[PDB]
């Protein structure tokens, strides 16, 4: 029961607001330094805000004047109201318990906050042709979709050996692109059908892409 | 400015090794440091506070040492659980309450393996939409460090390609890196020879996989 | 009958900020030119009064509050400031009338690992000029601590890790907060003139 469960994260346009809630169990938030720490995807941990036991609140300059940390003593809950969100605030926000030098001993599971002016769009699936000795590689480029995630399988799941589905990369258009490759015997290029299944539930899209060899 | 720096960025060791992760404060923080462990997806977990004290519930093989500007986190005998990323944080770092380090990712060590290099020209399908993405795939290599230089008519390209590296594979502990060089179909037709040059520890020479546009 | 600012500023041992020492200055003629004029101070900010004009100005009572914080906390010794010190160690009123004098003391309070304390945890902010010296094991959780340290139960004081190599923000700073009292009583502290 010594837990921190946050929610309220999600996908919002820039300028829009969003409120992170953090229900605490096993400790009292009003009797603690309760801090919000964010971590951009693939980046480090950034201190966002903190609320003292006495009630004084502090914020990082990066969120000063836009964010507001608060608490509900009744609900033993910590709150981060994020007004006029900017795309830079896109991160996983962890509700943690600050203990100045005793460290952030108890962390929440973390809630993802994606702030982007990129409208949710389905991925375009393009083939990555094998052509060319030994064993040859083929694949699927899952380009220009928003937001994460996108799940890729092969032959409706019947091909897992040698499959590498790369982490998505955020393009300059605000949309993600993702490589999914698989290595297979060259002799299979004339016999086995290789269809990659791309699923993007946010955009309600499913794509089954045949991967045919080149000349 | 007070900056925390972690070295190495990526560290490779095997189960049972004594591993040491160095953290460097640009100026003295005497003992105001904590050490955290984070795995992909899961929240940070506090391991060390006051630079030496071990958090309750943390394995005794973890130790924190160092005071002032240079700190170490030491695992006497690396376990399978200890493969994760490790962050050193600065307690009471006035302007932000906490300043975290860049992070040290501990990785499974294995024999050097050269990358299997493949190049995939843009699909006619993507070219029908005005875009051309050439994908270069480095499959099943070790270590993580691999340099991928795009050449377009032998001109080294920069700022139109993006790289993505898979997590260390669970079976053979190798890495795969895809690099997507994206440019307009117009610009794509403005050039002929598209090549991917791969420098790596396992290759005695940079491996260049190339194709002429329209062959 | 000169006021003993010497045994306040030039005192060998300063006090930890949680238990900030207060010296009652009375029945003497303080000269504040020795302070505002002479000595090298990292901070000499005066509120509701100008350091030059006290040399002929009487007060019924002057309170010299001395303590040690670190560089990044000297800014919290001011009206309307928040943080560890201003909330849990030494709070100044918003209508504060007096001077806050601070100077670096790295060569005095940093050896090799001198230990000044400061209050980490407190259930509410300190009232102005309040001095909490209780070492009650602070209750962070719902279960009472009953004077034994543990998880969710922390000793409310912690030692400044004052070590010579520290950054300027981490190095110790000695702070003397002269507060001047406008009481409806006979004046006991005056300027030399
Ligand atoms: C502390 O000693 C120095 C030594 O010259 C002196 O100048 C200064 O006035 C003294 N401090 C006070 C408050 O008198």
């Amino acid at each position: 029961e010594v837990q921190l469960v946050e929610s309220g994260g999600g996908l919002i346009q820039p300028g829009g607001s969003l409120r992170l809630s953090c229900a605490a169990s096993g400790l009292t938030v009003s009797s603690n330094y309760m801090s919000w720490v964010r971590q951009a995807p693939g980046k480090g941990l950034e201190w966002v805000s903190v609320i003292y036991s006495g009630g004084s609140t502090f914020y990082a300059d990066s969120v000063k004047g836009r964010f507001t940390i608060s608490r509900d003593n009744s609900k033993n809950t910590l709150y981060l109201q994020m007004n006029s969100l900017r795309a830079e605030d896109t991160a996983v926000y962890y509700c943690a318990r600050d203990l100045d030098v005793y460290g952030l001993d108890v962390w929440g599971q973390g809630t993802t906050v994606t702030v982007s002016s990129a409208s949710t769009k389905g991925p375009s699936v393009f083939p990555l042709a094998p052509s060319s000795g030994g064993t040859a590689a083929l694949g699927c480029l899952v380009k220009d979709y928003f937001p994460e995630p996108v799940t890729v399988s092969w032959n409706s799941g019947a091909l897992t050996s040698g499959v590498h589905t790369f982490p998505a990369v955020l393009q300059s258009s605000g949309l993600y692109s993702l490589s999914s490759v698989v290595t297979v015997p060259s002799s299979s290029l004339g016999t086995q059908t290789y269809i990659c299944n791309v699923n993007h539930k946010p955009s309600n899209t499913k794509v089954d892409k045949k991967v045919e060899p080149k000349s | 400015d007070i900056v925390m720096t972690q070295s190495p960025s990526f560290l490779s060791a095997s189960v049972g090794d004594r591993v040491t992760i160095t953290c460097r404060a640009s100026q003295g923080i005497s003992s105001y440091l904590a050490w955290y462990q984070q795995k992909p997806g899961k929240a940070p977990k506090l391991l060390i506070y006051a630079a030496s004290t071990l958090q309750s519930g943390v394995p005794s093989r973890f130790s924190g040492s160092g005071s002032g500007t240079e700190f170490t986190l030491t695992i006497s005998s690396l376990q399978p659980e200890d493969f994760a990323t490790y962050y050193c944080q600065q307690l009471n770092s006035y302007p932000p309450k906490f300043t975290f380090g860049p992070g040290t990712k501990v990785e499974i060590k294995r024999t050097v393996a050269a990358p299997s290099v493949f190049i995939f020209p843009p699909s006619d399908e993507q070219l029908k939409s005005g875009t051309a993405s050439v994908v270069c795939l480095l499959n099943n290599f070790y270590p993580r460090e691999a340099k991928v230089q795009w050449k377009v008519d032998n001109a080294l390209q920069s700022g139109n390609s993006q790289e993505s590296v898979t997590e260390q594979d669970s079976k053979d502990s190798t890495y795969s890196l895809s690099s997507t060089l994206t440019l307009s179909k117009a610009d794509y037709e403005k050039h002929k020879v598209y090549a991917c040059e791969v420098t790596h520890q396992g290759l005695s020479s940079p491996v260049t996989k190339s194709f002429n546009r329209g062959e | 009958n000169l006021c003993p600012f010497g045994e306040v500023f030039n005192a060998t041992r300063f006090a930890s900020v949680y238990a900030w020492n207060r010296k009652r200055i009375s029945n003497c003629v303080a000269d504040y030119s020795v302070l505002y004029n002479s000595a090298s101070f990292s901070t000499f900010k005066c509120y509701g009064v100008s350091p030059t004009k006290l040399n002929d100005l009487c007060f019924t009572n002057v309170y010299a509050d001395s303590f040690v914080i670190r560089g990044d906390e000297v800014r919290q010794i001011a009206p309307g400031q928040t943080g560890k010190i201003a909330d849990y160690n030494y709070k100044l009123p918003d209508d504060f009338t007096g001077c806050v004098i601070a100077w670096n003391s790295n060569n005095l309070d940093s050896k090799v690992n001198y230990n000044y304390l400061y209050r980490l945890f407190r259930k509410s902010n300190l009232k102005p000029f309040e001095r909490d010296i209780s070492t009650e094991i602070y209750q962070a959780g719902s279960t009472p601590c009953n004077g034994v340290e543990g998880f969710n139960c922390y000793f409310p004081l912690q030692s400044y890790g004052f070590q010579p190599t520290n950054g300027v923000g981490y190095q110790p700073y000695r702070v003397v907060v002269l507060s001047f009292e406008l009481l409806h009583a006979p004046a006991t502290v005056c300027g030399p003139k």
